[PDB]
């Protein structure tokens, strides 16, 4: 809103030819909003997006837990446990799995039993690199290759 | 002798910069217009939030020459002498449109002088305080805070005459102490509600033997008094005692003892709203999806009624809508019509997000879009290459997905649309969805009236209704608040600002202000003051079935004529209210300069009565 | 206009559940947009799309039609 408030007023001068462009009235919801992006002191970016039916026993956040990738600044690799499925109507990340892989940069399937492995195979039908293991079968097919 | 034409004004309130009341929206919309009278001359106090002032609130530094005009140099000395004496607050920009100056008093930093304080009360104004009340104690620590920084500025401010707005009961403490104290301040109040109102009508009468109860003895019963006496102190001890409407000073004059001088009615910021079709659109997508397996209606002659709001199932009339669209959908059937009336309900209820049945309907219909869209594009790129070419259009592989996507569709034999979309968290005992049951519309294809209760706040970013609120309430075709106890009624107001016809009730504020001023313009009002309640639920089907009826050009009139209704809410209208009020209050503290200032004694009985 | 009108009615044929799918009106349509594309017998696309202020004598017209393309 505030940027095209901008672009009406740079035009408009221009058209009528012949040093602050923000109005405080722009300055006042733009502080505004930023504010609200405060969080609160020590409060680090969750994990998890979702509510634990299981906090406590859960496999995946205790194992996480237990190697304290917190996600506070310092660490250099940031740790993000969406445990469900992708949908493009989601208030959270809005995307069907298939548009969520192609945006990734690498996938990551260290299988140990895997008879075959759809989702590295499908992972790199869609043009993405990936980690499988010789203990998967797409993995122990691409190794003869 | 201070000057009336020139003067400060303190608006108070429990809720200057955290929103824990609808009276956050009244002065947050009421800012722009404020401040544009008062520029610095204007300030709201209220009590520090520590949770949440750092999201809403421009930390200034109030010590800084420049924090202060020349003139409005007493206020900062005033507040100085305050922190000498160990009292800790923020001064700030409140960060909404008008960006209005804020003082913001700590109460733990005063939380001390506690209980010499709620003595010097009991004192001087016989009001008692438990210590077992946090919300009064924290009343009276701000009624003792700002009593004494309006003191103090009274004190070193001489040039100017100071008017002080007090907002409801936890606000209310100071007013009795500045009467006492013979500060030289004019005070204000202003009352939303009664204690007596909300909680006589938290059961199951009122509006008739209202006028015959013993005050003293209720008050008791709900274990209240010494809140019902500091509401009472608050109302007496003002120069100007008003209320937000008329339907309020009613229950005012009989449970406070005290005659409203005035109304002051809630304004919106009616630029911060100002489609239809284009919103009814999405109405309908999520329609479809919900009564997918068995859609047997014409969306083309279907009518979206909604009530929305807090979930009070009494004093919203939740009853009463769901009541009258029962007995809308006999007369309906019984009249043999052909339209159908899809009804809301939007009031956020414990729940656990959206039914697994619901989404599904949502997402089968979105992939029937997707393919038929896939589909006929497919049709196009083969007549155009022909006619281009020049010198069964359907594939087989198309008929496949098409045959799929409709057979996804079929839904399980004698199961019906949900007349819910979420996961009720206390499916047993919800009076609405109980209510609904009773009455048993229950979506079957006999039900001319429809039933979709949508237990949460309304978000665009929504797998079921991809709206925000602003968005759906122009998508429909009339709002039904048919409210039992409810002082203004935001939700009534606003669905009318935003052009739509909207059925409220005589009961309501917002209904009383609108009923002086028939039901051609988009307000329909039933009467819930005098018609029994039966009598009354009927009224309400009668306004339904009305509307049911009006023909395209009719409807159309109608919206066209509410949407201009509109410029009658705004704050630039309905401030002028306030004028009255704080000018009143001038004419009262300063009766013979004021006839200086006007050219004789202008009545002083009422706000209405001056001008 | 035509393939969106299509659409419509295989959409609300589907949502609704419980072969010449163009009406005569579209076909009517389709055949005289079809037919203005004719072009008068023995025409040829032409080799130049602007009004030569020179016709006759310009040295690239002149060369393809020695070349005869
Ligand atoms: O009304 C006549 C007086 O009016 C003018 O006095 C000033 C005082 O000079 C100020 O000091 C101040 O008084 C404050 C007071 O400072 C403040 O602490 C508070 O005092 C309360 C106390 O908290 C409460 O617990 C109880 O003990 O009552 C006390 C008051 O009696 O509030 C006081 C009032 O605001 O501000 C006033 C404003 O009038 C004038 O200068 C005096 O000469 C005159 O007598
Ligand atoms: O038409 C077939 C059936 O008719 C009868 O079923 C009725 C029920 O009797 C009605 O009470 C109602 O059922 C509602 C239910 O009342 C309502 O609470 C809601 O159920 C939600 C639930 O709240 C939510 O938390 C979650 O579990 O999802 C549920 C829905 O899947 O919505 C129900 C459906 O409207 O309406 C049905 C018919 O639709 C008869 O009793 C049945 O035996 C018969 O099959």
């Amino acid at each position: 809103e505030v940027t095209t408030s901008i672009g009406k007023r740079i035009f408009d001068h221009a058209i009528r030819y012949p040093g602050e462009l923000l109005k405080s009235s722009d300055k006042v919801m733009l502080k505004r909003r930023i504010l609200a992006l405060r969080r609160p002191e020590g409060q680090l970016p969750p994990i998890v997006t979702h509510n634990m039916v299981d906090d406590a026993n859960d496999l995946i956040l205790n194992k996480i837990r237990q190697v304290q990738l917190f996600n506070s600044p310092s660490d250099r690799v940031k740790m993000i446990f969406h445990p469900e499925f992708l949908n493009a109507n989601n208030p959270i990340l809005g995307l069907d799995y298939d548009e969520f892989v192609r945006g990734c940069h690498l996938g990551v399937f260290p299988s140990y039993y895997e008879p075959w492995g759809y989702t590295p195979a499908e992972c790199t039908v869609m043009g993405v690199p990936s980690i499988t293991t010789n203990v998967s079968g797409f993995g122990s097919y691409m190794e003869d290759l | 002798s201070r000057d009336l034409q020139n003067h400060l004004l303190f608006e108070t309130a429990t809720e200057v910069a955290n929103r824990v009341g609808g009276i956050y929206s009244v002065l947050k919309s009421k800012a722009p217009i404020t401040v544009a009278q008062y520029k610095d001359h204007y300030h709201l106090i209220g009590p520090l939030n520590k949770a949440t002032y750092q999201n809403e609130v421009d930390i200034l530094d109030w010590k800084k020459p420049e924090a202060f005009s020349d003139e409005m140099r007493p206020v900062q000395h005033a507040l100085q002498t305050m922190e000498s004496r160990g009292v800790h607050f923020v001064y700030g920009r409140w960060l909404i449109e008008g960006a209005p100056k804020v003082i913001l008093f700590d109460l733990d930093s005063v939380r001390g002088y506690s209980n010499e304080w709620k003595g010097d009360l009991w004192s001087l104004v016989g009001i008692p305080s438990p210590e077992n009340d946090f919300e009064t104690n924290d009343a009276i620590l701000l009624g003792y805070t700002v009593a004494w920084f309006l003191g103090e500025v009274a004190h070193l401010d001489s040039q100017h005459a100071i008017v002080a707005h007090f907002h409801e009961w936890l606000a209310g403490v100071a007013l009795p102490l500045c009467r006492k104290r013979r500060i030289d301040v004019v005070t204000i109040f202003t009352t939303h509600a009664t204690l007596l109102g909300r909680y006589l009508c938290a059961s199951g009468d009122f509006y008739n033997c209202l006028e015959s109860v013993d005050v003293d003895h209720e008050a008791g019963r709900f274990g209240i008094y010494h809140r019902y006496c500091i509401e009472r102190a608050a109302a007496h001890s003002a120069d100007v005692f008003t209320t937000v409407s008329q339907i309020t000073a009613f229950e005012a004059e009989h449970l406070l003892k005290r005659k409203p001088d005035g109304i002051l009615p809630n304004g919106l910021n009616v630029i911060k709203f100002q489609l239809h079709a284009l919103k009814k659109e999405k109405i309908n997508d999520f329609v479809r999806g919900h009564f997918h397996g068995c859609f047997d209606f014409d969306l083309d002659n279907t009518l979206y009624f909604f009530i929305a709001g807090r979930y009070e199932y009494k004093n919203k009339g939740a009853d009463m809508f769901i009541e009258a669209l029962a007995r809308l959908n006999y007369r309906l059937k019984v009249s043999g019509s052909k339209k159908t009336v899809v009804a809301f309900i939007v009031m956020p209820a414990k729940n656990n997000s959206f039914t697994v049945e619901a989404l599904k309907g949502q997402a089968e219909v979105r992939a029937l879009e997707n393919t038929v869209h896939e589909v006929t594009t497919s049709i196009g790129k083969r007549i155009f290459d022909h006619a281009i070419r020049y010198p069964e259009l359907l594939k087989s592989s198309d008929k496949v997905m098409l045959k799929r996507r409709i057979l996804a569709l079929r839904r399980p034999e004698g199961q019906l649309p949900p007349i819910v979309t979420h996961n009720m968290v206390d499916d047993a005992n919800d009076l609405i969805l109980n209510k609904i049951r009773q009455v048993q519309l229950f979506n079957s294809p006999s039900d001319r009236v429809k039933m979709i209760f949508h237990p949460e706040f309304l978000n665009a970013n929504n797998p079921i209704l991809g709206l925000d609120y602003d968005e759906f309430v122009r998508g429909c075709h009339l709002g039904v608040f048919p409210s039992y106890y409810e002082p203004w009624g935001y939700t009534p107001a606003e669905c009318t600002v935003m052009g739509v016809p909207s059925i409220t009730t005589n009961v309501s504020g917002f209904g009383s202000y609108m009923e002086d001023l028939a039901k051609d313009y988009g307000i329909y009002i039933v009467d819930r003051r005098f018609k029994a309640p039966d009598e009354s639920v009927e009224q309400l089907v009668d306004y339904m079935e009305e509307f049911v009826k009006k023909t395209a050009a009719q409807a159309i009139n109608q919206r066209n004529r509410t949407e201009r209704l509109s410029d009658l809410l705004d704050w630039k209208r309905m401030g002028l209210e306030y004028v009255k009020a704080r000018q009143l209050a001038l004419r009262r503290g300063y009766p013979d300069q004021f006839r200086e200032l006007v050219g004789e004694e202008l009545n002083d009985s009422n706000m209405d009565a001056l001008a």
